[PDB]
């Protein structure tokens, strides 16, 4: 019963298992600060049973710094109470709840408790009774720059999916009689030491079809072994192995017991040594604030300092910890102590919302059990930070400045930032950028841009948006929400509706680039993406690069003059399958799935495309006997989609789907098995139809069988709405159509001058003149993959389980061909989340304007198994030019719009090179190969002139500047790069 | 990209190609119009056959599309010009040359491959009756290959 409509990308990541167990649990969420809110908002987007919240403490100024429930008006108010009337609407399947006291045994109603912004005394008391009582436990903080996370799930936790992949399968060549098995050619199993498998469709040992795992020794890329199968049989001849995932028991200890002994899960493996130290520094934390009534350390204060230094030489000296701790780092967590960024926020809510689904769902490998983060690499050093500057001013940014200091207020505040897209990390960068204060200054400014409407599928993890939003615009909505968050960003955003391409370089030109201060991407394609880092390397501003996948995730930063662009990298391209394998012989369902693609493709929309072109382009038919690369087929077209086959009811629709039918599964396999009998052999001798080709079979159509239902029912219904007819559903009119159906005879055909143009003549003379049709029309069916009323995914699970029918392939269901066939990309909020507190802690180190290259983190993540990676940025290659350093990314020519003759003779008397090619956009301006007279016609004309000629389109007004590829040899003849050319028009 | 095509563009100057001559559409560095000469040892012997090359914007990193204009009696060459060529689908690297390409083209109209066609009627007359192959692959390279 889960709606899939809302879930559709997170059942991608999750599962329909995982969800089911998940919406069963009740989780108890203790604190309801900027942490609190956070992990609350992702555990509610992700569909728990139910949500409960505890805080009674009343509303204060500074805890909008991170809370962005919270508004100026709540002040004095229980934070849970003005929470949980914001919270309720952002899933309609959670209950979210308040209670005003908490006893232990109430703690036995909910399926995980969190806990933030409690003393270690009461998360002592609090785990004592969860812990024996088999309750998942997690208790979260943050102070300042760093954060810890704590998982306590007990001591027989049963996780059944420790990585989150898929099980590896494969096609097996020979296994011998010691079983060692051996994959296809050039096929990697995959496989590592110790993994169970099991084999299906095994030829010459039956005995290991049974189901029974075996153990795998991988011997190498290609084989690995599975023991002893000498009773089964000597050798075993092709079959496929699919590996099996067993559960394995993890077992947690107490808070209590790990506080002496804990066991570290290191976030990077650069400081391996500060885990040990952050131990301390936070029960030295909890120490202070119990020996101050509650009161953290003030900010750079020197006195509370050195106090919270002999509390944690106090605690490690207690605990028998052997180690010498750091004076620095300590006060420096003591410094940051009230520090409340909504970046260290969104990053733990993230990481501890990911935790409590695997709590609930029993997946994915958990943390064991600490794990201690800190980005002190984030702290400014080109502004004051002291006890005076860091000083709380009454404001909604306290919990900022405690970290930062005023100064760097002033500089946030001032920022002029570009939001490409508005998606879910678009939203999250959004409001990252509302609660941190940027550009709510008399000079800041941001700019929003995103061409798509909001979906109902856009709702379970853009959090910015609500059911009554759905079909308008993001970038408007987002606006909107952001606005109300922080009031003071009224008349401070700007929202565009602008795809940015190369159309849209009359809104987002030198004018609009050169008043930045920088980028941000939040798209989901590579071509903008790359079009954006041309853009920002040419106008040389910084880029914040992020992606995400399911629970895996990236972010890149790209600094002028320092770094790479994010178009020096590449990135495995799109598997696209051989057109003989789609064509003829498929053996997997992805196969099927391409092949129902095309089918639909070219059965409702070219036909009706090439008979829409022919009654409005009054020369189609001239131009396509020449120019189309079969002009055949489309007359075809057009006569049968005209005349021969115009249904004129929608009985005759079904009869033209039996007959599709019998034409894509009957006939053309029955001509199949004529050119390639099952028992022919290839040139070699072996079988033709062994290994990756499987024999098909003719279907016969059976009308009570589901599948030819489903696929006459689609059919049917997509041949309507092509000619614009009233489909039905009911199946009696089917069965009575389809009694009365006499196939034609079809026999196998064997095979056995200029006339054929007079055919084609004759075929277009028949048509009916454009003139006696006008105002009709034929609706062409563009694929629409979110839409469950359209037939479209219908019919392509039809035709591809029918196909699969055919080659004996097993079929898929409809959700596996949605997403195989619409290209759905796993998403989820978590990850989101985490990528968002990534690059809002990167841009922090923007805008400080920090030098070196060793201060900057790309960063990598993986939630399933915990892993979290940062590396810093790769430099900029640079090269030697006529002697001299020169940047191979960063750097350009500034020319004047000087003749094609002064910019060579420049060439060759400053760099001392010579021009053998100069290309601009995607045409040749010069080549030094080219014909004397084309030059001397070319060479006089300045660069704009130049490219309007050959271009064959005027500059447009907008037009400020030209960017120019040049290849030029050195003057011995050997071939130099060179930085691009700028001419300024 | 731009620098890539045109460096390949200079390297078949320098060298011709002597079987091959490609080059760009009008100026248009992205779309190349090819020509293959028909191999003398070959069915198409005394043929002109007419390629189209679409170089993708991610060029080399994607593989360009290759299709064959004139027409031609292949059991790996269908009716709309597609080659099954293994390394313009998925075996395709930054590494390959059009030269390379066309060295590629030019063998596979040399021997055809039956065991995995394209086209299984024109496979199945190659495997059966090869002089009906023969004669109908003459025909063709003779009606359209030629003027
Ligand atoms: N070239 C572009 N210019 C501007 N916005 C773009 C461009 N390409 C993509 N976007 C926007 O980037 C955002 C990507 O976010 P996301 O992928 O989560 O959303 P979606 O594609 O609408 O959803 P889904 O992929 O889950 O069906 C979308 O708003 C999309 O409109
Ligand atoms: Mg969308
Ligand atoms: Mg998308």
């Amino acid at each position: 019963t889960i709606d899939e409509g809302l879930y559709s990308r997170q059942l991608y990541v999750l599962g329909h298992e995982a969800m089911k167990q998940m919406s069963q649990s009740n989780v108890l969420i203790i604190g309801c600060k900027g942490l609190g809110v956070e992990i609350a908002k992702n555990v509610c987007l992700a569909g728990v049973k139910s949500v409960t919240l505890y805080d009674p403490q009343p509303t204060r100024i500074e805890d909008l710094s991170s809370q962005y429930f919270l508004t100026e008006d709540d002040i004095g108010v229980p934070r849970a109470k003005v929470t949980v009337s914001k919270l309720a609407e952002l899933n309609q399947y959670v209950p979210v709840s308040v209670v005003d006291e908490l006893s232990t045994e109430y703690l036995k109603n909910f399926k995980c408790v969190v806990v933030t912004e409690t003393s270690l005394t009461k998360q002592l008391e609090i785990n004592d009774f969860t812990h024996k009582n088999h309750i998942a436990y997690i208790a979260a903080d943050s102070r300042g720059l760093f954060g810890s996370i704590f998982c306590d799930f007990g001591e027989n936790f049963i996780c059944t999916d420790t990585d989150g992949n898929e099980p590896l399968t494969g096609m097996i060549a020979s296994i011998t009689d010691d079983g060692v098995v051996t994959m296809l050619e050039e096929t990697r199993h995959g496989l590592e030491n110790g993994d169970f498998v099991k084999f299906t469709e095994v030829k010459g040992m039956p005995g290991l079809n049974d189901g029974t795992p075996r153990k795998v020794e991988v011997k190498g890329p290609y084989t690995f072994s599975i023991g002893s199968v000498k009773d089964l049989g000597s050798a075993g001849y092709n079959g496929v192995f699919t590996q099996v995932k067993v559960p394995t028991k993890i077992s947690f200890k107490s808070l209590r017991e790990s506080l002496k002994d804990p066991e570290y899960v290191y976030p990077d493996f650069g400081k391996m040594m500060r885990p040990p130290q952050y131990h301390i520094a936070f029960q030295a934390l909890s120490a202070f604030a119990d020996a101050h009534e509650g009161s953290l350390p003030r900010p750079r204060n020197d006195i509370d300092a050195a106090e919270f230094f002999e509390f944690c030489k106090k605690i490690a000296s207690t605990l028998q910890f052997d180690v010498e701790l750091d004076e620095k780092l300590i006060k420096e967590i003591s410094y940051q102590a009230r520090g409340d960024l909504v970046a260290m926020s969104a990053f733990l809510g993230g990481a501890v919302a990911q935790e409590v689904l695997k709590a609930t769902t029993s997946k994915f490998y958990p943390l064991k059990q600490y794990f201690y983060f800190d980005s002190l690499e984030s702290l400014p050093s080109s502004v004051t930070i002291s006890e005076e500057t860091c000083k709380p001013r009454g404001c909604r940014y306290d919990g900022q400045i405690a970290v930062f200091g005023s100064e760097f207020q002033e500089k946030i505040a001032s920022l002029s930032t570009f939001l490409v897209g508005a998606g879910a990390i678009g939203c999250e960068m959004l409001k990252n950028w509302a609660m941190m204060g940027v550009a709510t200054g008399e000079s800041g400014h941001i700019s929003v841009t995103d061409m798509d409407s909001i979906e109902k599928s856009n709702l379970n993890r853009q959090f910015l948006f609500r059911p009554r939003d759905v079909g308008k615009l993001k970038s408007e909505c987002a606006s909107t929400a952001v606005s109300i968050m922080n009031p003071s960003l009224t008349g401070k955003i700007t929202s565009y509706q602008e795809r940015v391409g190369p159309e849209s370089e009359g809104i987002f030109g030198d004018e609009f680039f050169e008043k930045l201060s920088l980028v941000t991407n939040a798209l989901d394609n590579v071509e903008a993406r790359m079009y954006v880092d041309r853009r920002c390397v040419f106008f040389e501003k910084p880029l914040l690069e992020s992606g995400t996948l399911g629970t895996k995730g990236n972010t890149q930063v790209v600094v002028p003059h320092l770094t790479e662009s994010y178009g020096s990298s590449q990135d495995p391209p799109e598997k696209s399958f051989p057109i003989c394998t789609l064509k003829n012989f498929p053996n997997r369902i992805e196969h099927t799935i391409a092949w129902a693609r095309d089918l639909f493709e070219g059965l409702f929309k070219q036909p009706i495309d090439n008979v829409n072109m022919y009654l409005s382009s009054p020369n189609f038919l001239e131009t396509s006997l020449k120019t189309s690369s079969n002009p055949r087929e489309v007359l075809e077209n057009i006569r049968d989609y005209l005349v021969t086959e115009k249904p004129l009811s929608f009985e005759e629709c079904i009869m033209w789907a039996r007959l599709q039918f019998d034409k894509f599964f009957n006939n053309n396999i029955q001509q199949l098995l004529f050119n390639f009998p099952k028992d022919s052999v290839t040139s070699t001798g072996q079988p033709f139809w062994s290994g990756p080709k499987r024999a098909p079979t003719p279907l016969s159509f059976d009308i009570h069988n589901r599948e030819h239902f489903d696929f006459i029912v689609a059919a049917a219904s997509l041949y309507a709405f092509n000619y614009g007819l009233k489909s039905e559903t009911d199946p009696a009119i089917y069965e009575r159509v389809l009694a009365g159906y006499n196939p034609p005879p079809f026999a196998p055909k064997s095979g056995i001058a200029n006339k054929d143009k007079q055919e084609l003549k004759s075929i277009a003379d028949s048509l009916p003149p454009p003139s006696s049709l006008v105002g009709f029309r034929l609706t062409p069916a563009e694929f629409e993959k979110d839409d469950d009323s359209n037939h479209h995914i219908d019919f392509i699970t039809a035709a591809s389980n029918l196909r699969a029918m055919n080659y004996d392939i097993t079929p898929a269901d409809r959700f596996k061909t949605k997403f195989v066939a619409g290209k759905i990309v796993p998403a989820m909020c978590t990850s989101t989340a985490v990528v968002s507190g990534l690059v809002c802690l990167e841009l922090v180190k923007l805008v400080d304007g920090k030098k070196k290259i060793e201060e900057y983190k790309n960063g990598f993540f993986n939630l399933a198994i915990g892993l979290f990676t940062f590396s810093d940025p790769i430099a900029s290659p640079k090269m030697k030019v006529n002697g001299k350093e020169i940047d191979k990314i960063w750097d350009r020519y500034n020319l004047p719009d000087c003749t094609l003759q002064e910019l060579i003779d420049y060439f060759q008397k400053e760099e001392g090179l010579e021009v053998t090619m100069l290309s601009s956009g995607v045409s040749l301006l010069y080549a030094n190969f080219q014909p004397p007279k084309k030059l001397a016609e070319r060479l006089p004309l300045k660069i704009s002139e130049l490219v309007e000629q050959i271009t064959k389109k005027k500059l447009e007004p907008f037009r400020k500047h030209l960017v120019l590829e040049i290849c030029c040899d050195d003057a011995n003849g050997e071939d130099v790069e060179v930085p691009f050319i700028c001419i300024k028009l | 990209a731009l620098k890539r095509i045109n460096r390949e563009l200079a390297d078949l100057g320098k060298d011709p190609p002597s079987s091959s001559s490609a080059g760009p559409v009008g100026d248009d560095l992205f779309h190349w119009q090819a020509t293959i000469m028909g191999p003398a040892d070959s069915p198409y012997a005394g043929g002109v056959f007419f390629l189209s090359i679409h170089f993708p914007t991610d060029y080399p990193f994607k593989p360009p599309k290759v299709n064959f204009t004139t027409r031609i009696y292949h059991p790996n060459i269908n009716s709309n010009g597609s080659i099954c060529l293994d390394i313009l689908r998925d075996q395709w690297s930054p590494a390959l040359t059009i030269s390379k390409v066309l060295l590629s083209i030019s063998s596979l109209l040399t021997d055809p491959n039956p065991d995995d066609p394209l086209v299984p009627e024109i496979a199945h007359v190659y495997k059966t009756d090869r002089s009906r192959y023969e004669l109908s692959a003459r025909e063709w390279t003779r009606k359209y290959a030629i003027g």
